[PDB]
């Protein structure tokens, strides 16, 4: 067809970013460093 | 040296310290920023009127007794009576504004409890009355003093049960918006940095409130004996990167 | 024309197939896409998140107690809590983690438990959090409880321990519907020492129960849940 | 040490009234509060838990309400199995001590 | 894809198991920070939750019934169901809403599917061959109020013939009036005491109006049309907590009073499995 | 079925020990701790004690000094023992369980009286 609405499905991103959910903290917290000084 | 819990916020001629904090949030790991030309639509030039608007808001102390239920605020609506950013508000048809949100709460190493504090987008309340019933315009804007979620039910306002988040969705899923928590024995201080959350480039700051930040209480406060069995929490709100557009006549809404 | 033999499924609606179909607006032009912030690719970024557990859940009523897990002083040896690990089900069917479980058929991967002190800081406790894989039964007496996958929390400065459960399963995929055969096994929590208040504090200190997924988690075959439902389409 | 105090001691009235015992603590008790029923020449039964939950076999007369400091036991339309005895007792921080008690004398 | 790495014995200062969940930041702690583990492959790409195709199969939407019957002395079209309109929302059957309400905003193609049924409760003797009009109706264009009017003829409205028993499908581009769907709104039209809360346009999606084209038999029929939507192209951002509650209305939050404990209670006590 | 049977001597002289058995039924005392509460005959009930289900006990802060509970995992069995009985322990005795941490299941009692 002639518009993008008709095409199918586009599949995975595989971007996969959970960092802005899950550390979405200013300052960068290390695995096993301190969580606070 | 460089320490988590000593930080230093500084915004216009307002600066926050804090010796107990427990490393700000930026939601979604997004700083707030001006609207780029490649998003925007609106074509008149927007002002920004940065440091007389850009600056830490202090709203009234809340009391946080043992049988608190909880504050709800809303966004830009607790801000509408805070010196120039109050007054632009009202004189443009249009706004967007990232926030620096500061949510104070100290007490003793023998005091314990623990108080959620979350940042909403698009906090649509759910009305008592149940049904098709709407929430009127003067209980969604509330202003500085907030919704106090242990008040009673009143005609066309909102539901407020804190287990349901005001809205149908349980308390211990809030977890997944943007949030910090105020653990007594841990820290004092909550900071949440908010970008512009909307569907919109720009957006009317009256009759819209982009986000809500609730402090919740989950642990209840438990006071040392013969102490005092309240403590105040203190909300500071700093708006950052706030473009105004359209500028007109005062705004009158109900109120 | 070229000739041409029609298939079985002619004429069928099936609503998972994902195909090309005529568009009733030819030439429109939708809104630009501004960015927002929070975009969501796959809901395996978002079970990485962890909410809190309503561990406590021996309420007639939802309230925010049933997330507040007690603890008490004089206690030796004994239990704080205990949950079986059917994720779709009991204390974790309405957490983040189990509603989006719910979603799905078939759960693999390790599951993330973190517990928050939140008694004074003049406070101490050590806790031990105790896995116990599947094939016995849930543990009664903290001796038994840590023959298994165990951690000894000292409570301290740092006040959230995060006990991974790790994927202990000999079949490659467990169902989130609670089924014994993929049973995931028992989660308790126990006195490792004891509670110990300062002076002037009395009464019952409260832990937080977190749960989310570890990056390993999968998740398959799309079903409906059985949380939402109604009896009459809804109006405006 | 956490002390109870119940009023009132004696109640009479018919079958259908409304009663309502009160309890009052010198300390907050985050609703670690509980309900008992003694008949004459009988255990205690463990009617309300948590302040405000009913136990297993208790009709929906019973609503235990309060928080903090001060708890209520209301009955509403008394039947004949409700009168005797009723006491408060806390589960905050031992000593678990009891209330003074209540009697449901008949009118 | 490394599911697990080998790990052995650790006797160090790195704690990665404690951590501070006051920062509002999950860590991502592995088995290999508490347990030793083995090496293991995910074999596992996460394909079946992508958003694309987690709201990317077709759901039914609405429901409703229009009859063929003989229209001659009846007042109100509307009311005898001669013809029906939906405004389309994707809220008014619950399984589709509470997935596209764990995001605050959706974009999304739209795909329709329109299913046709006919059936005849009292006394028919024969097969009616009938054809369903499904018009396409945005805010602004002429409804209809009669089953046989000068709306109906489409000449900019985009309708869709198709037999009853057979199906329809088309597709829709995104036309919201944003970037993104409101899956919620926390606001009002304008700034006004009475005016409705929550219920916003930002999420309008046109309306369908449908009605049988063939003018009327012996008998009544009645067509159940089931409109089946299926997203695609899908983005979806700020992620939410998940509906709890019963819903009670379409675009509001509004949960019934009086409702069932959502949480399970426990046979036992907390210690109990 | 859970039950919980006092068994006394029902008739102590002062300045004599007293020793309650709690004979226990339907579940271990290794998992549930077990309340002691008396009443004297026309006034309310008293909590005495407490022995948790690890051992660990709590009492009266009046009667700490004249009351010791102990148990017997082994024998199903909790004891009440007080020392130097005055005329005031004159009281029916009961047994409870912890019960999501509150006492219930009270067994029929015994009645301890004490006199010359």
């Amino acid at each position: 067809y002639k518009d993008a609405a008709s095409t199918s499905s586009a599949g995975q991103s595989l971007s996969m970013d959970p960092s802005k959910f899950t550390e979405p903290v200013k300052d960068l917290m290390l695995k096993g460093a301190p969580a606070l000084n | 040296g460089y320490s988590d819990r000593v930080q230093q916020i500084t915004l216009g001629n307002s600066t926050i310290t804090t010796q107990e904090a427990a490393n700000a949030v930026v939601c979604y790991a997004e700083w707030p920023e001006y609207l780029p030309d490649v998003d925007a639509s609106d074509v008149n030039k927007t002002s920004k009127p940065d440091t007389s608007v850009c600056r830490f808001y202090t709203l009234d102390s809340k009391t946080w007794t043992t049988g608190s239920k909880g504050w709800c605020w809303k966004l830009p609506d607790a801000l509408k009576d805070m010196g120039v950013f109050g007054q632009n508000m009202f004189f443009h048809s249009l706004g967007r504004s990232g926030y620096t949100v500061h949510v104070q709460c100290n007490a003793t190493k023998f005091h314990s409890g623990c108080l959620l504090v979350v940042v909403i987008p698009e906090h649509q309340l759910a009305s008592h009355e149940g049904g098709n019933v709407s929430v009127k315009y003067t209980f969604t804007h509330p202003g500085e003093r907030g919704i106090d979620l242990s008040s009673a039910n009143e005609v066309g306002g909102p539901v407020k049960d804190v287990i349901y988040n005001m809205n149908g969705t349980l308390l211990g899923n809030l977890l997944i918006f943007p949030h910090q928590f105020i653990n007594l024995r841990t820290n004092n201080t909550a900071t949440i940095v908010i970008p512009y959350i909307n569907s919109v480039p720009i957006d009317s700051m009256t009759r819209h409130n982009n986000v809500s930040l609730m402090v919740i209480p989950i642990a209840p406060l438990t006071v040392p004996t013969g102490a005092t069995p309240s403590l105040p929490i203190t909300v500071t709100i700093a708006p950052m990167c706030t473009e105004f557009s359209g500028i007109r006549s005062k705004s009158i809404v109900p109120q | 024309g070229l000739p041409t033999t029609t298939l079985p499924g002619s004429g069928q609606f099936l609503t998972t197939d994902d195909r090309q179909s005529p568009s009733a607006l030819p030439n429109y032009e939708p809104t630009p896409r501004i960015h927002i912030p929070g975009k969501v690719h796959n809901l395996l970024e978002i079970i990485q998140v962890d909410t809190l557990i309503p561990m406590n859940n021996t309420h007639t009523k939802d309230e925010v107690n049933s997330y507040l897990i007690p603890l008490n002083a004089n206690r030796q040896n004994e239990q704080v809590f205990g949950t079986n690990l059917f994720i779709g089900d009991g204390v974790f069917k309405t957490t983040l983690l189990g509603e989006i479980v719910q979603y799905y058929t078939h759960w693999s991967g390790s599951l993330r438990f973190s517990l928050m002190y939140t008694g004074p800081a003049l406070s101490s406790a050590k806790l031990i959090l105790a896995y116990t894989p599947p094939g016995a039964r849930g543990p009664q007496d903290r001796r038994e409880a840590m023959l298994g996958t165990h951690v000894v929390w000292d409570i301290g400065l740092q006040s959230t321990i995060v006990m991974t459960i790790p994927w202990t399963s000999g079949v490659q995929f467990r169902y989130t519907d609670p089924d014994t055969y993929t049973s995931a096994g028992f989660l308790s929590c126990w006195y490792q020492t004891s509670l110990i208040l300062p002076p002037e504090t009395t009464g019952q200190v409260y832990l937080l129960s977190f749960i989310s997924a570890c990056p390993d988690f999968k998740l398959r075959l799309m079903k409906d849940t059985q949380t939402i439902s109604q009896t009459v389409a809804l109006t405006e | 040490d956490i002390v109870l105090t119940q009023s009132p001691a004696a109640l009479s009235a018919a079958a259908g009234a409304t009663v309502a015992a009160t309890c009052r603590a010198s300390g907050n008790i985050h609703n670690a509060l509980a309900w008992y029923q003694q008949k004459a020449g009988k255990s205690p039964q463990l009617l309300v838990y948590a302040a405000a939950a009913l136990a297993a076999g208790v009709p929906s007369r019973f609503s235990g309400s309060g928080s903090g400091t001060a708890y209520a036991l209301a009955i509403n339309s008394l039947a004949a199995d409700d009168f005797g005895a009723y006491y408060c007792q806390h589960f905050w921080s031992t000593p678990y001590t009891f209330g003074g008690g209540t009697k449901l004398e008949i009118k | 894809t490394v599911a697990s790495i080998s790990s052995g014995p650790k006797h160090t200062q790195k704690v990665p198991i404690l951590t501070a969940n006051e920062t509002g930041a999950t860590m991502p702690v592995l088995p290999s920070d508490s347990i030793e583990t083995r090496t293991t492959y995910m074999h596992f790409n996460g394909s079946e939750t992508d958003v694309e195709c987690f709201l990317g199969r077709a759901a039914c939407v609405h429901v409703t019934e229009i009859q063929n019957k003989d229209a001659t002395g009846i007042d109100n079209h509307r009311e005898a169901k001669l013809f029906n309109d939906w405004k389309i929302n994707l809220s008014s059957l619950v399984q589709l809403r509470k997935k596209l309400e764990l995001f605050t905003y959706v974009r999304f193609d739209s795909e329709y599917t329109i299913l046709a049924t006919a059936s005849q409760p009292d006394s028919a003797n024969y097969s009616s061959n009938l054809v369903v009009q499904a018009m396409y109706v945005p805010p602004g264009a002429p409804n209809p109020k009669e089953w046989d009017d000068y709306t109906w003829q489409s000449a900019s409205n985009p309708s869709v013939f198709f037999k009853v028993g057979d199906t329809s499908r088309f597709s829709v581009p995104y036309v919201g009036l944003a970037s993104a769907y409101n899956c919620f709104y926390d606001g009002y039209s304008h700034d006004d005491a009475e005016t409705q809360y929550g219920i916003t346009v930002l999420n309008h999606m046109g309306s369908m109006a449908f009605r049988i084209v063939n003018e009327h038999d012996e008998h009544k029929t009645l067509v159940k049309i089931r409109v089946y939507h299926r997203a695609k192209h899908v983005e979806a951002w700020i992620p939410r907590a998940p509906r709890a509650l019963p819903y009670t209305s379409i675009g509001r939050t509004n949960y019934p009073k009086n409702t069932e404990p959502v949480i399970k209670k426990r046979k036992g006590d907390i210690k109990s499995y | 079925a859970v039950q919980l049977a006092e068994s006394g001597p029902a008739l102590v002289a002062p300045s004599q020990a007293l020793s309650i058995t709690c004979t226990v039924a339907g579940f271990s005392l290794t998992a549930y701790g077990v309340a002691w509460v008396r009443q004297p005959p026309g006034a309310g009930l008293e909590w005495l004690g407490a022995i948790w289900a690890a051992g660990a006990t709590d009492y009266n802060a009046a009667l700490k000094s004249r009351a010791s509970i102990a148990k017997d995992n082994s024998k199903s069995q909790v004891f009440l023992a007080m020392a130097s009985l005055a005329t005031a322990d004159t009281a029916a005795y009961y047994c409870a369980r912890e019960w999501d941490a509150y006492g219930d299941y009270w067994g029929q009692g015994t009645t301890v009286t004490v006199s010359a």
